[PDB]
Formats: C-alpha cells, structure tokens, sequence
C-alpha cells in the first residue's frame, strides 16, 4: 500500500487449479447458411438486435425446431462467399457452403442445398424436408380483349 | 460530518434533500445549530416532512 | 437569455458565466464553441476567479470542455472545484463547453481566454496538417432532402477515408421537428461500431440521444 | 398433393448399402432413367380423347 498509489495487490491471478476444455459441452454448432428470401432474412428492427436474433425466415424456424427436439445450441454464421457451392474447373475446389462443410468450419448446412450427384460424393445430406422441381411462370389471363368479333 | 472550516453546509444539505433523509439527529453546539437551521430553510428543507 | 459576453472580432478570449461576477441562476445549459481561423488551437485558463458548486465527484455542475462541437467528441476534463483551472489544449481548433446547473447552486463563475496561434505537425487529410472540414453543412427550411450523397457530391475528403458528417436542422421559429426516413440502408447492418445514424436533440450533448438508428430499419422521430 | 411421403429402398439398421445406393439412386434421377422407368409402367393403355 502507498497513499499516492493505493492497493497494489501482488496476487495478480495466475493459472487457477480449475482448467477443463470442452469437446461435448455444447460446442455451439456453427450452422452455415446463406441469405435468400424467404428462407433466411434479416430482422426488420431499428435497435441493434444481434447474435442469433438478427435472422428470420422459414429456414431459421427449421433450425430452431431442431434445437428443441435434439438439444443443441446453434450459432448462425453466414458464408463469406455468397455461392452455394459448385465443382470448379481444373482447380477442382468447392466454393461456398459445401467448401465450409469439408473444411469443418461448419458442422451444419441448414439452407436451400439442392441435393445432387456431385455434392453427395463429397458431403452428406439429411433426407429432404422439402420437395420441388422446375415449373412455369406465365401471365395470369387478363380481362381478355377478345378480338373484335366478340359479339 | 459537517465541514470543519466553514459555516456553509449547503453542499451537505443538497445531498440530504436529494438522498431522501427526513430524520436527522444533529450533534452541534447551539451556536452552530442556529447556523444550520437557517441554511436548512434556504434549502427549502423545512417542510412538514422533516424532523 | 443565455450567456453574456460572446464577441468574436478574432475574439481575444472572454467567455464568461451568465451573471459573472455574481451568482449564476439555476438551470442553464450554455453551449460554447470556438471553431474558426484554423491555425490556433485551444487555451482555456478561466482567468483568476472560480467557484462553482463543489460536489463529491462533481455530480451537479460541470464545465466539460470536450473538444469538438458535440457531446460525443472526446472528453478532456470535468471541472467543479473552487480552485483555478488546468491551463490546457487538445491539438486542434475544435471545442464544446457546457455549464450545467441543477437547482440550488451558486457563488461565482468564470471568464475565459484563448490567446493562441499555434499549429500541429502531422498530416491528417493532406498537407502540413490539413485542418479538415469537420464534416458538416448547416441547412434551414421547412422540408429537407438531407442526404448522405452530398458527401458523394462534395466530401472534401478522399474516397476511402472515414466520414463524420453532422447536419444542423434549425427550425421555422417557435416550432418542433418531425424527422422521417425516406431512404435508409447501411452497408454493415447491425454492426454499430463502424456505422450508424443518430439523432440527438437541440444542443448536441451526449446526454441527449433521441435515437441511434443502426440496424436494418429506421422509423420516424 | 396434401401430404408428402416418400418411398425408399430400405436396409438393415446400420449398413453400407444405405449410402452406396443413395449415390446410385441420385444418378438415375439426373440421368433421366428414373423418370423414364415411370413412363414405362404408369403410362396407361390409351386414354387420350383430347378431353
Ligand atoms: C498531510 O499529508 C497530505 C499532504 O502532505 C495532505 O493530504 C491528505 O491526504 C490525501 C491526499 O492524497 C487526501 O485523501 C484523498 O482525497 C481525495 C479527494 O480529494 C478531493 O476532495 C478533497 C476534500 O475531500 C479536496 O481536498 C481535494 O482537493 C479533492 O477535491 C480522494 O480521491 C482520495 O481517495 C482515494 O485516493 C487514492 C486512490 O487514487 C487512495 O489513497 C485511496 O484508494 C482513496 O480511496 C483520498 O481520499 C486527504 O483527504 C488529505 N487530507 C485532507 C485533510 O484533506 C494532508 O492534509 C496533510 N495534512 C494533514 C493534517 O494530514
Ligand atoms: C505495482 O505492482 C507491481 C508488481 O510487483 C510492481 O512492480 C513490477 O516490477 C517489475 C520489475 O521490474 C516491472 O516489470 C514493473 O515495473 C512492475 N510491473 C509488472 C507488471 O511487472 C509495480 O512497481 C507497482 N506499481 C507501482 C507504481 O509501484
């Protein structure tokens, strides 16, 4: 002690006799997803609401319903490269989410991943939660200017 | 504690008015008790809530 | 209404309390600035007489002389004592001085100076020191298209450099202000360390945040 | 379509033949055989009538 200084305690908090790392505690699953309407969207808020709370959509609600029914803690991390992932040229690398899954920077891929042949050899998928295909847009039939002999 | 030098205990009474303390057990001589009791009037701390 | 001797014919330096030498009244929020002639910096030294209400960690009154004409702009010192001030500077011509006053507080005031023409040494925007436009332009009126692209029209900076533009919507006298966001989009949504839009009040002090619109949506104030 | 079920080649509980048929099935969807096999058997014997 010193009246100019104060309490300068020399018990400066060295290494504690309790030091245990985690491998199964939660590990906080780093769920890689991409931002596409209406699957994953940002919240429409004004205050700085962040963490996992800033996301919104259908595909977020799937991850929340899995967290209750399987008991884990999800942590949404958006992919740095905005692609899903595709087989490259002579390079032969993956680019986007499927690259994050191989690199094990992503324990999960809760997103619109189209289950296909070149992704199944390289990563694995759960069974489909939504089935789709290729369909047609067209004009809805209008007020029908009928021709001119419509009488 | 009152300040030792001055008779100006207005820095004290501004705290007590703000600190919601309505019951005081002053230990002063009657020379200094008159001086606080005038400065407790100029502070408006002499309503019917005090004792 | 507010503070008294204010005259600025290169200004000399005589910024004083609004009764000095007397007892200044309760409840004043005088808002001193001095930001012209970009060479000279800062010297307060409120000359010899000095008594404002001495509180325990000062708590009632202050003479905050934070540099740059706002409340966010960095703090220099708090003053509440009965002992003469600290004779200071902060490397720049930018200032903001408040004179808060709660209810039961009196005794003396101040009277200032600046008495300076120095200059700093290192470059900031390009040149010897480049006393940067403290990114700003005032606008009055009854309708604004107050824009972040007047920066893109005239930034007075280099593209790729951090921006700090503040407006000052005045009035049409004896009224209020209704702001509403027509367009609003930030680059890093929900980040709030490197981007935000904030609306204070009158008298730009840090204890006057009405709103700090930083995430995806901004509504009216 | 009200519900969405799905048929599927089964396997015992824990087997390599779950995964290596999944590779094989997904090829037949994209090659077009698995649709062509559907139009061999589910195609009817002369309904057309042009409605
Ligand atoms: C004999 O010794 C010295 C000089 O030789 C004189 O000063 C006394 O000792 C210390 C000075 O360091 C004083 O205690 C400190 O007061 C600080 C507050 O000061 C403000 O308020 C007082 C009135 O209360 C004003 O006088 C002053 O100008 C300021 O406005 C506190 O902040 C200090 O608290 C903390 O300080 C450090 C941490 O940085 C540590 O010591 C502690 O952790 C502590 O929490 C501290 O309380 C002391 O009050 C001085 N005495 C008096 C009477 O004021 C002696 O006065 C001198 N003479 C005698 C007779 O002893
Ligand atoms: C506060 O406590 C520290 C802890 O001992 C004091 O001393 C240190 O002394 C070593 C020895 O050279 C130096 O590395 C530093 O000067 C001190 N700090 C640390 C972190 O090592 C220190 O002197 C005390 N403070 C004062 C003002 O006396």
């Amino acid at each position: 002690w010193d009246p100019a200084s104060g309490l300068n305690m020399t018990e400066s908090q060295k290494g504690k006799p309790a030091n245990i790392t985690d491998s199964l505690s939660n590990r906080s699953l780093i769920v890689t997803t991409i931002l596409e309407e209406p699957y994953v969207l940002f919240k429409k808020s004004d205050k700085p609401l962040y963490g996992n709370d800033r996301f919104e959509g259908y595909c977020i609600d799937l991850l929340r319903e899995l967290s209750t029914i399987l008991g884990f803690t999800y942590e949404i991390r958006l992919v740095e490269d905005g692609k899903y992932g595709a087989q490259d040229d002579v390079n032969g690398q993956w680019n986007g989410m499927v690259r994050e899954l191989i690199d094990h920077k992503a324990d999960l891929a809760v997103a619109p991943l189209a289950i296909t042949y070149v992704r199944e050899k390289v990563i694995d998928f759960s069974k489909p939660f939504m089935t789709l295909g290729i369909s047609i847009l067209y004009r809805k039939p209008n007020g029908t200017n009928p021709g001119v002999f419509s009488f | 504690q009152l300040p030792a030098d001055t008779k100006d205990a207005k820095p004290l009474l501004k705290e007590m008015k703000r600190g919601k303390e309505f019951h005081v057990i002053f230990d002063c001589s009657h020379e200094m008790a008159a001086g606080i009791l005038k400065q407790a009037l100029a502070m408006g701390m002499m309503t019917e809530y005090y004792h | 209404t507010q503070c008294g001797i204010w005259v600025r014919t290169s200004n000399g330096g005589h910024f004083a309390s609004p009764n000095y030498p007397d007892s200044y009244p309760p409840n004043k929020e005088c808002i001193y600035i001095l930001e012209a002639a970009p060479r000279q910096r800062i010297e307060l030294t409120f000359d010899e007489r000095y008594y404002i209400e001495p509180s325990f960690e000062c708590r009632f009154d202050h003479l905050e002389v934070r540099d740059g004409p706002f409340g966010f702009s960095p703090l220099i010192d708090r003053y509440c004592g009965m002992k003469s001030p600290a004779l200071i500077r902060s490397t720049g011509r930018f200032m903001w001085i408040k004179f808060s006053s709660d209810e039961e507080l009196e005794g003396l005031g101040f009277r200032a100076k600046y008495s300076f023409i120095p200059d700093p040494d290192f470059t900031y925007l390009g040149g010897i020191l480049n006393p940067i436009p403290d990114c700003q332009f005032e606008l009055s009126g009854a309708d604004g298209i107050v824009r972040s692209s007047q920066v893109e029209q005239e930034e007075k900076t280099k593209p790729g450099q951090a921006v700090d533009c503040i407006w000052t919507i005045k009035a049409t006298p004896k009224a209020k202000i209704y702001l509403r966001f027509l367009d609003y989009q930030m680059e890093h949504s929900n980040e709030c360390k490197r981007n935000f839009v904030a609306v204070y009040d009158g008298s730009s002090a840090i204890e006057n945040l009405k709103a700090k619109f930083c995430s995806t949506v901004a509504n009216d104030v | 379509l009200i519900d969405s079920k799905g048929y599927g080649v089964g396997t015992p509980m824990g087997s390599p033949y779950r995964d290596k048929i999944t590779i094989a099935i997904l090829q037949l969807q994209e090659e077009g055989k698995l649709h062509m096999m559907k139009e061999k058997w589910w195609r009817g014997n002369g309904c057309p009538e042009e409605e």
